[PDB]
């Protein structure tokens, strides 16, 4: 059970792992387009903190990106392989996403959420009640009127994962 | 806003699931 950081740096080992995690979004968010999982995930700003097992099996993962001088990151798209959920691997991927935003001078991670995730992503510490000022995320984050915004403070302090 | 390469909103519509 490894948690390691994935980007597009065009070898067959990190693509195939990338290509197994876009498959697991899509299958895990079928509301969103196929085309646009591909498009975030292997975009050049974009990251994926993937859950390895036996070191070749993707079973979860959370793509975002940092916007790293204003230090915040939003949370592109999290999910876990059907056959691997509730076995507590979900909680502990964010608090080890956490502990990196912790070590990459992130101080909110901010993410849009409708429906149930409002109520996964608050047992995760986010809340609807925003302490960065609005004007911090406007022109960075898009600004949707159809979807519940959460925010996540990373305190420089807080160890995370039990 | 109006990026199109920007950071990335999920798809929960509510977890009992089909689409
Ligand atoms: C959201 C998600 C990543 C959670 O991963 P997970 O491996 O199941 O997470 P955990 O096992 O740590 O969850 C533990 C808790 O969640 C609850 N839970 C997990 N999966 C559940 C499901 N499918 N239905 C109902 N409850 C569920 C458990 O009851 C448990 O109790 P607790 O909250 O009091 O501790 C996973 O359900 C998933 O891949 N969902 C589809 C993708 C999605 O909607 N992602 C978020 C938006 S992109």
């Amino acid at each position: 059970l490894d948690f390691d950081i994935l980007t597009n740096d065009g070898t067959h080992r990190n693509m195939k792992l990338l290509i197994d995690l876009k498959n697991i979004f899509s299958r895990q968010l079928p509301k969103m387009p196929k085309e646009y999982i591909v498009k975030l995930v292997f975009d050049r700003h974009h990251e994926s903190m993937v859950i390895l097992k036996n070191k070749q099996k993707v079973i979860g993962g959370i793509c975002f990106r940092q916007y790293k001088p204003q230090r915040f990151a939003e949370v592109a798209f999290l999910a876990v392989t059907a056959n691997e959920q509730v076995r507590g691997y979900g909680t502990r991927l964010m608090n080890k996403f956490k502990d990196h935003m912790q070590k990459q001078n992130i101080e909110y991670l901010l993410t849009y959420a409708d429906n149930f995730a409002i109520g996964y992503f608050k047992k995760q510490g986010f809340t609807k009640e925003h302490r960065m000022p609005q004007e911090k995320w406007k022109g960075y984050i898009k600004d949707y009127d159809g979807g519940t915004l959460m925010e996540c403070y990373i305190h420089p302090y807080v160890d995370y994962g039990r | 806003q109006t990026a199109r390469k920007s950071t990335g909103g999920k798809a929960p519509r509510k977890q009992l699931a089909s689409k």
